[PDB]
């Protein structure tokens, strides 16, 4: 571990130091079929004429990047994804820019979110679970080692691939940060007591996100959740939470200290911080190496009919992608 | 049933991240 992170934090460093630009266009690839939008941008399966490949184009409109305050957010995940290296994180292959958009090309995944397998499946058994949040646990380790905080964990952002294993998209919030952080960002389930609080939090607050998905992995739902966002933040900063009869003794400790409104006494951020995670009981049985080299017997693998194919991904409505005759946001987006 | 009220709650689509 301490051994693999130093490689890898200096492989990152130098990516971090030196980020790429300009290595692509969007002539170069095929439109072929929304697969996600959202508040200033949008995720299409694309096709890249040159090699035959395809891929998952995240396209983001600048100037509602702009009006949504979201540029250095924005710039933060490109410039992160261009230098990270894991295989649970889904691999940016190009990116580039025109007058009015910014473009991140990456990986597609056609397994789908975990989200709707979970959602129509109605709850993991705790081993499929567990397989997952080792997943989580390792790509965790890794981004923190590198000063990396996630900052929006939750089921929606896992695509399972074929091999049946986790690839965590969208780091719209991912941040370099050594130190305390104060920007109130994520999803309302998933929020830290802390975030809610606007105290300053650091990387504490990925795993207590990722204590929120082992227990809705593993209840069907989320341990907070209320039809509005206030009433269910008044849950998280409560200190309560319930388990459903099934949960094993073990989960129920391992998500007490993962759920724990005290930072100070929250498992991940203590002396040992992650070992406190990954020699916990519940996870006794896990294969750590193992894990992290995909050597373990998938829990579930999904049905692809073929690449290209989306049938694992709700549908969206289309809209014809335009560039306008003038640049739209120049300094802003400078760097990207 | 707690599965229940989460059915029947506003909240099982895929939730939309908040920050401003
Ligand atoms: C299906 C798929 N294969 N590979 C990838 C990589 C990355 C994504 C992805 C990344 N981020 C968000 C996603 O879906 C939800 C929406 N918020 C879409 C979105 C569009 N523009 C932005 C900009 C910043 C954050 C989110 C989004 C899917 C999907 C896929």
């Amino acid at each position: 571990v301490k051994e693999f992170l130093a490689k890898a934090k200096e492989d990152f460093l130098k990516k971090w130091e030196n980020p790429a630009q300009n290595t692509a266009h969007l002539d170069q690839f095929e439109r072929i079929k929304t697969l996600g939008t959202g508040s200033f941008g949008r995720v299409m399966l694309v096709k890249h004429m040159e090699t035959g490949n395809h891929y998952a184009m995240k396209i983001l409109d600048k100037q509602k990047v702009v009006k949504l305050k979201q540029i250095e957010h924005t710039l933060n995940e490109k410039r992160i994804l261009q230098a990270v290296n894991f295989p649970f994180l889904v691999k940016l292959e190009f990116s580039f820019k025109d007058n009015s958009n910014l473009y991140m090309v990456m990986e597609y995944v056609p397994g789908g979110e975990m989200f709707s397998h979970l959602r129509r499946i109605g709850r993991f058994s705790e081993p499929h679970a567990r397989f997952y949040a080792a997943q989580i646990v390792l790509t965790f380790e890794y981004l923190h080692s590198l000063d990396l905080i996630y900052r929006d964990l939750k089921p929606e952002n896992l695509l399972i691939d074929q091999q049946g294993y986790i690839q965590v998209t969208d780091f719209g919030f991912a941040k370099r940060v050594k130190g305390r952080t104060w920007t109130l960002c994520g999803t309302p389930e998933y929020l830290a007591p802390e975030i809610i609080l606007s105290k300053g939090y650091n990387k504490a607050v990925d795993w207590w996100a990722l204590g929120v998905l082992i227990y809705e992995m593993a209840a069907g739902y989320p341990p907070f959740f209320a039809d509005q966002p206030i009433q269910i933040y008044e849950k998280i900063v409560s200190g309560k939470v319930r388990f459903p009869s099934h949960f094993s003794s073990d989960l129920k400790d391992l998500l007490r200290n993962l759920l724990q409104v005290d930072l100070t006494k929250r498992f991940g951020n203590l002396k040992d911080g992650v070992n406190d995670i990954k020699n916990h009981k519940w996870f006794a049985t896990t294969d750590w190496i193992a894990i992290y080299q995909r050597k373990v017997e998938a829990p579930f693998i999904p049905k692809f009919k073929g690449p290209g194919d989306t049938s694992n991904f709700d549908d969206y409505e289309e809209e014809e992608i335009r560039v306008s005759i003038n640049e739209k946001c120049g300094k802003e987006f400078s760097e990207f | 049933t707690t599965y229940a009220d989460f059915i029947a709650s506003g909240r099982t689509g895929r939730r939309n991240a908040i920050h401003d």
